[PDB]
């Protein structure tokens, strides 16, 4: 069905390292020109009170919503992945289930400024302070911590296109109909990583990657928040939430 | 359910 689902030569590997590239230049959502650019464009001290000001669950539906639109540029980004289209519905569905959540918050690294420890939300730069109306303290300050720590790798945007098809080409996924092809899937696109990382000099990076429980944890912790955050407000998720997100973190 | 998933996945 395709040639990722058997070995593939050196040359199928520098051919997926451009595939891979192109699928995500194509389908990252926001330039990492225009974020470093607006760098400089953060909340006034006003602007931060106005959002901790916002009731709880009108800050849970921004955020869902936001979330919601980068996840469809995951699925686009999926779409356009070398070999996906040739996995069953079952197994696609299943893949983004698990990995649609993880490959946003390793997109978000782009996004958050390590030196004064600001994001970007709503077309300027906040700190965590800014999400305090949530009240899930823990959730926040765990994925500004992790996109701390991805930021002192200093990746590159094509680092980010082959790392980011891994985490969502993972055959451990519990639920895979076909398991041994999305393996070799892996296996072609853990080649296609590690060779631009040999032709970059950038080998050093692999011992100082996230380890993949970190990316599980965090999916687990914005579930478990989700329903605490149901149980206050079940009209707020059945009425305002976006169908798309019910559908990955609800049931 | 998984509607709007197998709506965007079939969208081409
Ligand atoms: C692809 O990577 C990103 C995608 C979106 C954003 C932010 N976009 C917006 O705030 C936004 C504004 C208006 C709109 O119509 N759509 C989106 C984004 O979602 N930021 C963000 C940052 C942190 C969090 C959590 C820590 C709560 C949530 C959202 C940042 C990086
Ligand atoms: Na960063």
């Amino acid at each position: 069905e395709n040639l990722y689902f058997q070995g593939a030569s050196l040359t199928e590997i520098e051919h997926l390292v451009q595939s891979v590239c192109k699928s995500y230049r194509e389908t990252c959502q926001l330039r990492l020109e225009d974020l470093l650019r607006q760098r400089s464009n953060i909340f006034s001290r006003e602007e931060v009170t106005g959002y901790q000001r916002k009731s709880m669950w009108e800050m849970w539906e921004r955020c869902a919503h936001h979330l919601t639109e980068a996840i469809q540029y995951v699925v686009e980004f999926a779409k356009r992945l070398s070999g996906f289209m040739e996995l069953c519905q079952n197994d696609q569905i299943v893949l983004l289930k698990a990995g649609a959540m993880e490959v946003v918050l390793v997109r978000m690294c782009r996004a958050y400024n390590a030196d004064n420890r600001t994001v970007f939300f709503e077309g300027k730069y906040g700190g965590m302070e800014l999400f305090r109306a949530l009240g899930c303290s823990e959730l926040i300050s765990s994925i500004f911590d992790f996109s701390h720590s991805l930021s002192a790798l200093h990746f590159s945007e094509d680092e980010i296109a082959l790392y980011t098809a891994l985490v969502l080409i993972n055959a451990h996924r519990p639920g895979l109909q076909e398991k041994r092809k999305v393996e070799q899937l892996q296996y072609n696109l853990e080649l296609a990583f590690h060779h631009h990382l040999c032709k970059t000099h950038r080998q050093s990076i692999l011992a100082k990657l996230p380890p993949k429980g970190k990316l599980r944890s965090l999916c687990s912790q914005h579930v478990e928040r989700l329903q605490i955050f149901q149980h206050l407000h079940p009209i707020v998720v059945q009425a305002a939430f976006p169908p798309l997100y019910k559908e990955l973190f609800s049931g | 359910k998984h509607k709007i998933l197998h709506r965007l996945l079939q969208d081409s």
